[PDB]
C-alpha cells in the first residue's frame, strides 16, 4: 500500500541514490547481501514501500537506474550496497550523453526511453496501490536533464493522477562545472513547470558551505555531501514509513505547500546539524531544532531567504516530543519573524510529527520550505542564458540535432513568465 | 566499455607514442611483452590468452623512426599489420603528403582503422597525434581526415599537434606546410589542441632546472597531458569527463577550435620539497603566463573556455575555493558574452612516475585545456610569413609540380584570412 | 530567572574572565570537564544565571569572548577551564588590534561587531527573563577600549531597559603600559558616561599594593592580582545566586548608588585579606570586616578616599552573621568619619547580606563605594590628555583612520563637564 | 597565526640572516635539515611531510655570499626558488641600485613575494634586514620599499638598519649612499632601528672581554634583538606585543621613526656568576649610556617614547619597580610632552644559549627599543661630511654616468635638513 518507485538518472543521480538506498537500509536493518538483520518489528511493517519481497526473505530496492554511458553504472554495482539492485533494473546505453540537452531529449533520448518505460510499467504493475514515483537528477548534465526530462513527459502522459516530485540539483552561482549549463537548465525548467508536482531545488554552493562553516569538515568528498541530501530524501516521506501522533505523506506536502500550480520550486533544509568535537557542549533539544532550521546558513540553495517571502512552510519533525513545544516554537517565528511571511495566506506553517529517529540521533527534523526568494534562482539562470543566446554562440551543437530558435525562445520567454509571478505575489496585498 | 583508437602519423606522431605507450603500460603493470601478472579495456583488448595488444595505428612514410619500434624493447608488443610504413618520405611537401605518396597508402591505412573499429562496440572517437611541419605530419593528416569524416563522421575527432614555434623553426617551409593543413583540417576536425616545443624548452629550462634537454624530455611532459585528458576514462573519478565532452564545452563556434595545453606542477625532484603543493596553490600556476606551453601571452587575448582536469588527492571543495579566486584576479579576464567558463574534472588515480624521468612523485597534478583569442596573434604572424615567402613564389616550383593547382594557395590564404577577423569579431562586446 | 550575560574584550578581559570562571565553578563545584561534583543542593538552585543546562547533566558558561587577534584565544582554550566554554563563543578576528582606538572602535571595530551581535542574541534569546548584561575590559588596550565600548552602544540601542556594568581597568599614575593611554582612556569615558548604568574603576598600581603591604607576598603574577578583582565581581552578585536574609542584586545596587545619571563611577573593596603566616594571629570576626574595607590601603582604585566625600557607600555581607552586629559598626564610622561623607543625602550606608561565603573563609564583605575622590582620576588623565594633545602628537595614527579634532574636542569636554560636577556635589550644602 | 616574513638585503642582511636563523632553529629544536623529532607557526610552514621551511627571502646582487648557504650547512632548509641571486654586484653605488642593477630583478623578488603573502592570512608585517652603507643594502632596499607600499600598503613594514659609524668607515662613499637612502625610505618606511658596528665593538671589548672579535661575534648580539622583539609572538606572555604596536608607541610624527636598540644583560660566561641580576638590576644596565649599541650620547637630547620587552623568570611587580626608580632620576629625561613614555612587554621564554657562543645561560634580558633626540647629534654630521664632499663635486661623476640626475642630491640635502630643523621643533618645551 503507497508504494513509490525510484528512478535515477546521470552521473550525479546514480552517486545520491547509491548513497540513497544506503541510508534507507540503515533504517530498516538491511545487510549489504540483500537479507534482514534487524531487532525490533517496525521496521518491516512498511516494508513494501521501497522493497519488494523477494524469494528467500530477501528485499530488492524498487529503483530504476538511467545512464547514457556504462561508466558510472560500473562503480555503482561494484561498490557498497550494489549488490542489492536487481540487475534487470540497469538501464545504460553505448552511445554516451556527450554532456548536451539535444543527444539527452532528442537524439539517444528516443532510442532508450522505450526500453526504459518496460521496466517503469512492470514495477508499476506490481505494487498494490501505487502513491507516487520520485525523481533523482541534475540540471547540469545531459543525462539528467534531457533524458532525465523526457521520462516525466511519458510518466504524466500515463499516469496523470500519481504524483511526481524531483530532487533537482540547480547550478551553482559562482563556480560552474558545464560551460552551456544555462542552456541544459532553460530547456529543463520549461519541462519542469508543466509535468511535475513538487521540485526541491538544491544548489552545491550551499552544500559546501554547511560542511566548512556548520560541521567543520576538513576535506568533504561528495560522500560527505550527498549524505545530506539523502537525509532530506528520507525525512520528507518519514511519516509514511513509520507511525506518527501526526501523520502526512508525498499528497499533504503537496497540497499545502503549492497553492499555485506553477510555483512548487522549494527549498530543503535538514536539522539538527553539529560539529565533531561541538556536539557535547550543544543542547540538542526542541527549541534548537528551530533557531537552526530558519537561519540562512543552514539551506540547501543558494539564496538567502529574507530577500523574499515565506508563501508555505512545512516542519516534518521525528522522534518521541510533545505537541505543545512545537507549537510554541512555530508561532514564536511567525511574530518576530511576521514581515518576512506573507500577508494573504493565514497560519501558513505545515506540521508532521513521527516517532523514529534517524540512526544515530534523539530527535530530528526536516525543513521543506516555499519561497520567493528563489526568483534570485531565476534571474541568474535567465540572465547567462540571454547573455549567451544573443550571440548565438554554442549553438550548432544544439541546432544540428533537430532543433530551432522557437525552442529556445518559448523557453526563455516562459521562465519570465515564472519570475513575473514570484515577483508580482512578494508584493500583493 | 567506452574504447578510443589512437592514430600516431609522422615522425613528431610515433617519438611521442613511444612515450605515451610507454606511460600507459605503467599505470596499469603491464610488462613490454604485453603481459602483467577491467578498467583498462579502454586502450587495450586482452586476447584468448594472458596478453594484451595496444589498439594504436602507427603511420609515416619513412621506414626510419618506425625501425625502433619493430627493434627496440617495445617490440612484441605492437601487432605488426599496424606498424604500416612506406618508401619514401614526403619530405617537407605537403603536396606529396596529399597527392603523391599519401595516395598510395590511404586505402591500406582505412582498412586497418576498419578492422579495429569493429571489435568495439562503446568507441567514443579518434586521437591523431601530428605536426604542422613535416610533409607526412600535415599532408597525410589531412587527406586522413577527410577520409574519417566520410566513413565515420559522428566520432569525435581529436588531435594533438605540433605548432611550429615563433622563432626556432627547423624546416623552412613550414609557413607553407601549416597554412595547407589547416585549410584542410578545419571543416573536419572537432578540437585541435596545441603544443608548442619553445615553450617547453623554457620550462625545462626554468622550472626543472635541466640545461640540456633532448626531444625525449620533451614527450615525458607531452604524454603526461595525454594521460590526464584520458584519465577519465581509464578510471573512476568523483567528476567524470568523456571525450565527447570536450568538443561541446570548449568549441563556441565551428570555425573557432585551437585550444592550447597547460600542465602543473612541473618541478624537479629536489624541488619537490619545501612546498606542500595544494590545489589552491597549484591552480594558480596554470594560469600564469609563464607556465602556458604555447608561445602566446594569455594578457593579450581573451579565455573563453577553461577546462581543469584535477587528478590525485583532490578535494572537491577545495576546488571550488581555487577557482573562485582566479574569477576575482584582474590580469585574467573572460570573455563577455561567457559567464561560465569553467569544465571541472576530478579523478582520483595520482600520476604514476616512468623511471629515469626527472619530475617527481606528487600526490596531485592539474590539466588545463583551456580556450582562448591570444591564439589570433599567432595566426596573424603566420600569415604574415605566409605572403613574405608567396609574394617572391619561392618554394613554388615543388609544390606545382607535384600535382597541385598553382591557384589553391590564393584559396587558401582568403579563408585563413577569413579566420583571422573571426577573433576579432568575437572579441568586442556587446551593446547594452 | 534573572539572567546574566557576560562579555569578555581584549588580552586583559580575557584574562580577568579566564580567573573569574575558575571561582564561580569553585562556588558551584563545576570540574573543568563541564560536569557536576557538588555536595549539597543550593548550588544547583539557582545556576541557571550563569551557565546553561547542556544535554546530560553539562553546565556551560554563558560567556561571549571577544578579541581582534587570536593570541589570546589560543591560551584561553588551551588553560584550565578553557575546555568548558562553547567553541561558537570565540569570537576572534585575524587583523589585530595595533593597540589603537581607532582600530578599535572604527576600522576593525565595525567588521567584527555585526558577527559578535549574532552571538549576543542568540544568548538574549535563550534566557527567561534577562537581568542584564557585563562586561570586562580595560580603557588602556585598543580592543578593550575600542571594540570594547562599541559594543556597549550596539546593545543599549536594543535592550534600554537592561542595566549594562563594566569592570574597567583604569590606568596607573605612576607607570604607564601604554605610551599613548591618555588617548586610549578620554575617548572610552567619553563613551561610558551615555551608555553604562555603574562602572567599577579598578587601578592596577592599588593591586601591586596590597599584595604586596596586605598579603605579603613575594613574586604576585597576574594570577595573584586578577585572583581580587574577580572576588569583588562575584561578590556584587552573591546575593543573587544565594538566598539571604537582606536580598539585593545588580539593580538595588544601581538603584541606591547613583544618585544622578552622569555619576556612576565608583571603587570596589574586598575585606577580609589576611597574610599567610599571619592568618592565625587576627581576630577573624565581624568588626575585623569594617576596619579593613574604610581604610585607603585597601581600595582597588589609586585613590585616596579621604580627599575626597563618599555620596552613597554599599556593603554586602556574606556568611551566617548578626544583623545588629552589621548596624553597629556600620553606624559607628558614620559618626566618627562624619566630615568624610556628605551632607545632604541622610543615612547613605546600604546594607546586603548573604548566607553562603567563599569556598575556604568563615565569613566575607565586600565593598561597593561611590566617592568623590575619583576626580582626581579624571584630573590625571585630562592632564596628560591636554599635554599630548596641545603638540598634536600620535595624532596621524588616529587621523588617518578617518577621524577628525571634533572628535577629540567633544571627548576632553565632556570630561571637564564631569569634573565640574564632583567638584560641585563635594562642596555643596 | 600571526604569520610575518622576513627580507634580507645586501651581504650585511644575508650574515645577520645565518645568525638569525641559527637561533630561531635552536629555539624549536628545528634540525638544519629542516626536520625536528603549533607556536612557532608564525616564522615557519609544515609541509606536507615532516619538514619546515622558513618564511624568508634572501636577496643579493652579488652570488659570493649567497653560495655560503648553497654549500654550508644549511643547505637543506631553504627553498631554493627564495635565494635570489644576481650577476654583479651594485658595489658601493647608490644608482647601480636602484637605477641600473635592481631595475633588472625587482620583478623577480616581488614575484617571491606575493607566493609567500598567499599562503599566510594573518600577515602582520615585513622584517627588511639591510644596510646603510653598500650598494645593494641602501639602492635595492630603497626600490623595495616603493614597491612595498605600492603592493600591500598596510602592513607594518619594519627595518634593522647597519646605521655607520662615526668614525669606523669602511666603504668611502657612506655619506652619499647613507643620505640617498634616507631620502628614499622616509616616506615608506613606518620604523627603522638603529644599530651600529662600533658601539658593539665597545660592548665586547668590556662588558664580554674578548679582544678580537669578528662579524660572527657582532652577528650573534644582533639576533638576540631580533629574537626579543618577535619572542611574544611565538611564545605565550604574561603581557604580549605584537609588530603594529611597535609602529603606534614609538612614532609620534611621521617624519620621526629613527629608535635605537639596546640589550642586556651582555656579559660572560666567568662574570655569570658573582651577581644575581634581577630585573632592577638589569633594567638600569639599559638607559646606562655605555651598554648602549648605537654610538650616541643620550644625555646630549631627549627621551621621546621607550619600549622594554623583558623575557624570562619576570615577576610583573617588580618591573613597576623598576620603571619607577629611572622616573625618579636626573640624568634620565624626557620630552615635556610625553608624561606616559613606556611600552612593557613581558614574555615567558628565557633567551635560549647557541653553543660555541660566548654569553652564557641566564634567566632573564631586556630588549630595550628607545625612541630619542639624541640620534639628532648624528645626523647632523652626516650632513656635515655629505656638504664637504658635494662642495668639491667628488665621486659624482660615478653616479651621474649610471642613469641619475644631477639636481637629485640638490634635492635630497634640502629634504634631510627639513628632518633636522625637526628634531629642533620636539626638543623646545611649551608656554604655560
Ligand atoms: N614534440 C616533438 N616534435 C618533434 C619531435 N621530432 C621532431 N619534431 C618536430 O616535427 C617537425 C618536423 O616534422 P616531421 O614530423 O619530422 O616530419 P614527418 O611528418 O615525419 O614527415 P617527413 O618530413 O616526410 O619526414 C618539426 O617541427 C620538429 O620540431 C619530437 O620528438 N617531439
Ligand atoms: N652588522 C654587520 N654589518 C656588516 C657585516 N658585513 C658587512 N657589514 C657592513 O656592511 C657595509 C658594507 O656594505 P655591504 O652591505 O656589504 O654591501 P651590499 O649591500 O651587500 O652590496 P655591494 O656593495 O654591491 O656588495 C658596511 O657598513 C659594513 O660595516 C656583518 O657581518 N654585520
Ligand atoms: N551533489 C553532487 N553533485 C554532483 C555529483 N556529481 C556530479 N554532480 C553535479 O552534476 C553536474 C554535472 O552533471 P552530470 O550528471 O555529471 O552530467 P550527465 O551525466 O551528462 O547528466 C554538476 O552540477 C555537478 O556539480 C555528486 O556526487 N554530488
Ligand atoms: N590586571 C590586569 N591588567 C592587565 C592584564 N593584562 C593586561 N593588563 C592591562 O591591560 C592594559 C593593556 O591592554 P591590552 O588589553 O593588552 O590591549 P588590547 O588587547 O588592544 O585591548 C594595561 O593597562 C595592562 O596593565 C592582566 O592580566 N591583569
Ligand atoms: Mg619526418
Ligand atoms: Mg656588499
Amino acid at each position: 500500500m503507497r508504494e513509490i518507485v525510484h528512478i535515477q538518472a546521470g552521473q550525479c543521480g546514480n552517486q545520491i541514490g547509491a548513497k540513497f538506498w544506503e541510508v534507507i537500509s540503515d533504517e530498516h536493518g538491511i545487510d549489504p547481501t540483500g537479507s534482514y538483520h534487524g531487532d525490533s518489528d517496525l521496521q518491516l511493517e512498511r516494508i513494501n514501500v521501497y522493497y519488494n519481497e523477494a524469494a528467500g526473505n530477501k528485499y530488492v530496492p524498487r529503483a530504476i537506474l538511467v545512464d547514457l554511458e556504462p561508466g558510472t553504472m560500473d562503480s555503482v554495482r561494484s561498490g557498497p550496497f550494489g549488490q542489492i539492485f536487481r540487475p534487470d533494473n540497469f538501464v545504460f546505453g553505448q552511445s554516451g550523453a556527450g554532456n548536451n540537452w539535444a543527444k539527452g531529449h532528442y537524439t539517444e533520448g528516443a532510442e532508450l526511453v522505450d526500453s526504459v518505460l518496460d521496466v517503469v510499467r512492470k514495477e508499476s504493475e506490481s505494487c498494490d496501490c501505487l502513491q507516487g514515483f520520485q525523481l533523482t537528477h541534475s540540471l547540469g548534465g545531459g543525462t539528467g536533464s534531457g533524458m532525465g526530462t523526457l521520462l516525466i513527459s511519458k510518466i504524466r502522459e500515463e499516469y496523470p493522477d500519481r504524483i511526481m516530485n524531483t530532487f533537482s540539483v540547480v547550478p551553482s552561482p559562482k563556480v560552474s562545472d558545464t560551460v552551456v549549463e544555462p542552456y541544459n537548465a532553460t530547456l529543463s525548467v520549461h519541462q519542469l513547470v508543466e509535468n511535475t508536482d513538487e521540485t526541491y531545488c538544491i544548489d552545491n554552493e550551499a552544500l559546501y558551505d554547511i560542511c566548512f562553516r556548520t560541521l567543520k569538515l576538513t576535506t568533504p568528498t561528495y560522500g560527505d555531501l550527498n549524505h545530506l541530501v539523502s537525509a532530506t530524501m528520507s525525512g520528507v516521506t518519514t511519516c509514511l514509513r513509520f507511525p506518527g501522533q501526526l501523520n502526512a505523506d508525498l499528497r499533504k506536502l503537496a497540497v499545502n505547500m503549492v497553492p499555485f500550480p506553477r510555483l512548487h520550486f522549494f527549498m530543503p533544509g535538514f536539522a539538527p546539524l553539529t560539529s565533531r568535537g561541538s556536539q557535547q557542549y550543544r543542547a540538542l533539544t526542541v527549541p534548537e531544532l528551530t533557531q537552526q532550521m530558519f537561519d540562512a546558513k543552514n539551506m540547501m540553495a543558494a539564496c538567502d531567504p529574507r530577500h523574499g517571502r515565506y508563501l508555505t512552510v512545512a516542519a516534518v519533525f521525528r522522534g518521541r516530543m510533545s505537541m505543545k513545544e512545537v507549537d510554541e516554537q512555530m508561532l514564536n517565528v511567525q511574530n518576530k519573524n511576521s514581515s518576512y511571511f506573507v500577508e494573504w495566506i493565514p497560519n501558513n506553517v505545515k506540521t508532521a510529527v513521527c516517532d523514529i529517529p534517524p540512526r544515530g540521533l534523539k530527535m530530528s527534523a526536516t525543513f521543506i520550505g516555499n519561497s520567493t526568494a528563489i526568483q534570485e534562482l531565476f534571474k541568474r539562470i535567465s540572465e547567462q542564458f540571454t547573455a549567451m543566446f544573443r550571440r548565438k554562440a554554442f549553438l550548432h551543437w544544439y541546432t544540428g540535432e533537430g532543433m530551432d530558435e522557437m525552442e529556445f525562445t518559448e523557453a526563455e520567454s516562459n521562465m519570465n513568465d515564472l519570475v513575473s509571478e514570484y515577483q508580482q505575489y512578494q508584493d500583493a496585498t | 566499455m567506452r574504447e578510443c583508437i589512437s592514430i600516431h602519423v609522422g615522425q613528431a606522431g610515433v617519438q611521442i607514442g613511444n612515450a605515451c605507450w610507454e606511460l600507459y603500460c605503467l599505470e596499469h603493470g603491464i610488462q613490454p611483452d604485453g603481459q602483467m601478472p577491467d578498467s583498462f579495456n579502454t586502450f587495450f583488448s586482452e586476447t584468448g590468452a594472458g596478453k594484451h595488444v595496444p589498439r594504436a595505428v602507427f603511420v609515416d612514410l619513412e621506414p626510419t623512426v618506425i625501425d625502433e619500434v619493430r627493434t627496440g624493447t617495445y617490440r612484441q608488443l605492437f601487432h605488426p599489420e599496424q606498424l604500416i610504413t612506406g618508401k619514401e618520405d614526403a619530405a617537407n611537401n605537403y603536396a606529396r603528403g596529399h597527392y603523391t605518396i599519401g595516395k598510395e597508402i590511404i586505402d591500406l591505412v582505412l582498412d586497418r582503422i576498419r578492422k579495429l573499429a569493429d571489435q568495439c562496440t562503446g568507441l567514443q572517437g579518434f586521437l591523431v597525434f601530428h605536426s604542422f611541419g613535416g610533409g607526412t605530419g600535415s599532408g597525410f593528416t589531412s587527406l586522413l581526415m577527410e577520409r574519417l569524416s566520410v566513413d565515420y563522421g559522428k566520432k569525435s575527432k581529436l588531435e594533438f599537434s605540433i605548432y611550429p614555434a615563433p622563432q626556432v623553426s627547423t624546416a623552412v617551409v613550414e609557413p607553407y606546410n601549416s597554412i595547407l593543413t589547416t585549410h584542410t583540417t578545419l571543416e573536419h576536425s572537432d578540437c585541435a589542441f596545441m603544443v608548442d616545443n619553445e615553450a617547453i624548452y623554457d620550462i625545462c629550462r626554468r622550472n626543472l632546472d635541466i640545461e640540456r634537454p633532448t626531444y625525449t624530455n620533451l614527450n615525458r611532459l607531452i604524454s603526461q597531458i595525454v594521460s590526464s585528458i584520458t584519465a577519465s576514462l581509464r578510471f573512476d573519478g568523483a567528476l567524470n569527463v568523456d571525450l565527447t565532452e570536450f568538443q561541446t564545452n570548449l568549441v563556441p563556434y565551428p570555425r573557432i577550435h585551437f585550444p592550447l595545453a597547460t600542465y602543473a606542477p612541473v618541478i624537479s625532484a629536489e624541488k619537490a620539497y619545501h612546498e606542500q603543493l595544494s590545489v589552491a596553490e597549484i591552480t594558480n600556476a596554470c594560469f600564469e603566463p609563464a607556465n602556458q606551453m604555447v608561445k602566446c601571452d594569455p594578457r593579450h587575448g581573451k579565455y573563453m573556455a577553461c577546462c581543469l582536469l584535477y587528478r590525485g588527492d583532490v578535494v572537491p571543495k577545495d576546488v571550488n575555493a581555487a577557482i573562485a579566486t582566479i574569477k576575482t584576479k584582474r590580469s585574467i579576464q573572460f570573455v563577455d558574452w561567457c559567464p561560465t567558463g569553467f569544465k571541472v574534472g576530478i579523478n582520483y588515480q595520482p600520476p604514476t612516475v616512468v623511471p629515469g624521468g626527472d619530475l617527481a612523485k606528487v600526490q596531485r597534478a592539474v590539466c588545463m585545456l583551456s580556450n582562448t583569442t591570444a591564439i589570433a596573434e599567432a595566426w596573424a604572424r603566420l600569415d604574415h610569413k605566409f605572403d613574405l615567402m608567396y609574394a617572391k613564389r619561392a618554394f613554388v616550383h615543388w609544390y606545382v609540380g607535384e600535382g597541385m593547382e598553382e591557384g589553391e594557395f590564393s584559396e587558401a590564404r582568403e579563408d585563413m584570412a577569413a579566420l583571422e577577423k573571426d577573433y576579432e569579431e568575437v572579441g568586442v562586446d556587446s551593446v547594452e
